[PDB]
RNA sequence: GGCUCUUUUCAGAGCC
RNA sequence: GGCUCUUUUCAGAGCC
């Protein structure tokens, strides 16, 4: 059974607080996307927008300085809905799913089953189905190099791979890029990433790696719900 | 004149600063190696004006920079027989596109298409030995309106000719002016005023490294760049990519990578060295004729 | 256009580039860090694009620094009686010079000079107690106008007006408006143009600051800025040394210290802030008349 | 008997090739002064004037990288005896010689009786005769730390005493004010600094230890020979 | 290489 | 503090 030929690397990054409170209803306000191709292991594909919160318009002074996104780059931004359908027209375009066998990656659970579940809510949008199962590489990293979960910080992570980070720091598309590099790296060591997370009642699950190596669906255009 | 768009960012850190408290100015003030003693309204102005000193850096970069914000790296492979017969109709078979950043300097995007031909539909044995392209790739593959429709729709996708200044750069003449040319006509199409205007690398090459037409083949000049070519030559889209390499480093040496030929009336024309940069339209799918 | 000098520099060092050698170009190249990869001619072309990126970038930024390169801080310290009675005849004691580079931020010259009193020769007991000048020092100093030649002997010796733009810079306006102004009145010397504008650093702080006027005073100026008093307070050429501390903070803080202030006709006058940068003129000695 | 009042530290940048040729006619082309207060331990004026040579007007290759002076700082620059006069300027200015006892002060010998005595020869002036004795602080530094010739270079001075050099190495204000760091160090350690080289006939001399601390006459613009 | 324009003319910018 | 100018207007530059 073969590997994935190509790895979508995803790193939303949403509205925030300071302190972080558990039970703020994020919004993503960035929608980066990274193409890897795991033959070559190359950048084939990069694509960054910025995404226009509907519920909190105006981005908080905490947010502005952790994620460097300004309120003028989100006001001039299309809405989630319109940022989802020209990151699928761009996966369609490079036929993945169709042709070439795919996984989602991201750097954490939170992307995923929190960030993309909560805005899909909020945006009207069902979930869409090839985003169900993802790797999640600070599974594979902490597994994988027999590291605690502490320890898999994005930071960190480069740092125990003689690497420092490359660009601004919390840029969706910076940790996205920097996110790759790590997936580079653990392919070059020899761990085959396996889609390891998924969303099922929309509760978060692991996948058993005892399971086969399965492709995300070709991307869909979630419908309304 | 303040009335540059920098302006207004300026002022919005300046009032995100003015919230800041004593402590968190005397924080980011630590973070940036600058001093820290001082008085609120001390530590307020000094930090307000790194950000200015730091913007105002910035927007003014223009070193190793184009003035397009994008090069589209096109080369066509096209049906062939051995010997290159004078009247053999040639027909695009592959369709590679090559987006390069021109500030960051990195591929943003590479796209690579098969197209089935619907004259000599059956590749030849060169053809086949020399592209790479088998004939089941061919068969598999979309018509050429169909393709060119998928490339168009990756351009406006990335907002080339809308929000950013872009061109299209081949290495030769013979992509736009001799196959896209034929192809349309064959397809029926309109020739596509995107692709009306575009820079010769091998012009652009010639004439900045001070070397004859001769010697800017596309083996050549990479191989007087000091670097060996990446993956399968005579292959589109390992060509554009290779292309592009050649792009990155002529913009680093400070190449202001420049139209240089356009084309009108089915003739191909040069555009002049002195006329002012111009960007390339936004690209539309043409029409049938 | 092309006819500027700096086009003719760098024709010079074109052709001193295309007479390096093969190995004479990869070792310069690699001093600067630049890639060394390629054959004799992109190594000519590269080399010569970065001597032609770095002196059109250090003349862009020579016309760019419109600034002052010297501040010329002056303190004058005069005769004075308890409680500052309104009609004593003020006369200059005390002239201390301190002369700053605004590029290094370095002191580059302290000159002190005392001055002998001519109309009311004998020093106040409260006057030395403040200034901390016996009367020992007035009593073997040379007359104003042989201190104030040897003050433009040493500005003229630093090329102030001639090679290098320059203002002077006080604390307060009393300075030149109110001291010298009596001083050359007393001495019979015409007001020397050069001083006929200056840098209150008062007005400067305050608005740069953002801080009330009676907040603007040398002590408390330096205790807002997080630095206590180096030296003896009211000491004429001490004061002229704090306020060059706080010039140094303000310049590197981003703040242009530019001329706020002017005599005209006898009269104080403020100096437009949005009028462009203009230097003071080279000194000259007055004549007498 | 009083010390000094003043310490004149000059270091000269001179004209020069590659290997440092032994019957080299070097000609100045820096003629930096650092004015040293020695009560308060303070750096009181600093002047810094190029000079253009008239025989070896073309700065080599090698001189150039080696000062960092460029030709054209050289060629705007004044000719020695124009330079020398705004020194002496300076210096009658300042008083030095008539109301405050001073002494020159250099990082080793050459700069008075190799350079400043052939640059006088080239430019048809007398020998200044009070540049005729001067503080070599290499021997008053081998002398008080008890090292040898060898471990007195300018850098290595610096690095015994905890120092790093500021600016740029061979620009002879830098050199001077480095140098001057060094006299101020040395002025703290309880090292009185004194004369002890001078000019004889031409012939560089020792100043002797025992002789009384002697000023050096108010400078005087040497008349042409 | 063949050219053609340019006080960047020990040099620059092109063209077939 | 009080004012005054300015599409840097959640800001900027000044004045008494
Ligand atoms: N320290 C933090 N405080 C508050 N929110 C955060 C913090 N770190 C990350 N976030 C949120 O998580 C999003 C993605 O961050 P990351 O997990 O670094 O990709 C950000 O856009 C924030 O909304
Ligand atoms: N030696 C050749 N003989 C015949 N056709 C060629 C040859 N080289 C290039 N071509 C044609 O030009 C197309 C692209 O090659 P290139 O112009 O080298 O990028 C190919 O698909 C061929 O149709
Ligand atoms: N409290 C005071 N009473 C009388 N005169 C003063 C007072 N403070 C300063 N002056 C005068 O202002 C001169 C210098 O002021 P300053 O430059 O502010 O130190 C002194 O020489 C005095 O003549
Ligand atoms: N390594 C060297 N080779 C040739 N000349 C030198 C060298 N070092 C110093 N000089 C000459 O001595 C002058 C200043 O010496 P110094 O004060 O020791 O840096 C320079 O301007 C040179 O002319
Ligand atoms: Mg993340
Ligand atoms: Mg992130
Ligand atoms: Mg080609
Ligand atoms: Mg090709
Ligand atoms: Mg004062
Ligand atoms: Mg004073
Ligand atoms: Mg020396
Ligand atoms: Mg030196």
């Amino acid at each position: 059974d073969s590997y994935y030929d190509y790895i979508c690397i995803i790193d939303f990054e949403a509205t925030c607080e300071e302190g972080n409170p558990p039970e703020f209803v994020h919004e993503i306000i960035e929608f980066p996307v990274v193409l890897l191709n795991t033959h070559t292991l190359e950048i084939e594909d990069t694509f960054q927008q910025y995404v226009r919160p509907e519920i909190n318009t105006q981005l908080s002074d905490f947010c502005i300085s952790l994620t460097g996104i300004t309120q003028d780059q989100v006001d001039r931004a299309d809405t989630f809905p319109q940022v989802l359908k020209k990151v699928i027209d761009l996966m369609k375009l490079k036929e993945l799913g169709t042709k070439y066998k795919y996984s989602l990656l991201t750097d954490g659970s939170w992307d995923m089953s929190k960030f993309l579940n909560i805005q899909c809510q909020l945006s009207r949008l069902k979930y869409p189905p090839f985003a169900k199962k993802w790797i999640n590489i600070r599974k594979s990293y902490g597994n994988f190099y027999k590291v605690p979960r502490s320890q898999t910080k994005l930071t960190i992570m480069l740092e125990k791979l003689g690497m420092d980070y490359d660009g601004r720091p919390n840029c969706g598309l910076d940790d996205s890029k920097n996110i790759a590099r790590i997936a580079v790296r653990m392919l070059q060591d020899g761990c085959e990433l396996r889609i390891n997370e998924k969303m099922h009642a929309g509760q978060l699950m692991s996948v058993s790696s005892s399971l086969p190596i399965e492709g995300t669906p070709p991307p869909q255009m979630p419908h309304f719900r | 004149d303040f009335s540059d768009p920098v302006y207004k960012e300026i002022a919005i850190t300046n009032g995100c600063i003015n919230r800041m408290s004593k402590e968190e100015l005397r924080a980011k003030l630590s973070e940036f190696k600058l001093e820290t003693r001082g008085v609120k309204d001390v530590l307020k102005k000094r930090l307000k004006n790194y950000y200015k000193k730091q913007k105002l850096m910035l927007k003014e970069s223009n070193f190793a920079d184009s003035y397009y914000d994008y090069i589209c790296i096109i080369d066509f492979e096209a049906t062939c027989e051995e010997g290159n017969p004078p009247e053999f109709v040639h027909e695009i078979i592959e369709f590679p596109v090559v987006l390069l950043n021109t500030h960051t300097l990195e591929i943003e995007d590479t796209f690579q298409q098969y197209v089935r031909p619907e004259i000599n539909t059956q590749l030849s044995d060169f053809c086949i030995s020399l592209t790479g392209i088998t004939q089941d790739q061919v068969d598999r593959a979309d018509t050429f309106p169909q393709v060119l429709k998928k490339v168009i729709d990756l351009m406006k996708l990335k907002e080339l000719g809308t929000k950013y200044k872009y061109s299209l750069l081949t290495d030769g003449s013979w992509d736009m002016s001799k196959f896209l040319n034929i192809q349309c006509q064959l397809s029926r199409l309109k020739y596509p005023p995107f692709a009306k205007k575009w820079i010769n690398i091998r012009k652009s090459y010639g004439n900045f490294y001070k070397v004859p037409r001769s010697q800017t083949k596309l083996t050549i000049m990479l191989e007087k760049l000091g670097m060996d070519y990446d993956g399968r030559p005579n292959c589109g889209l390992d060509d554009s990519k290779n292309i592009a390499r050649i792009a990155v480093r002529m913009l680093q040496d400070g190449c202001e990578l420049r139209i240089n030929e356009k084309m009108h009336a089915g003739q191909l024309m040069s555009v002049s060295s002195s006329l002012p940069i111009e960007g390339t339209p936004p690209p539309q799918m043409p029409h049938f004729r």
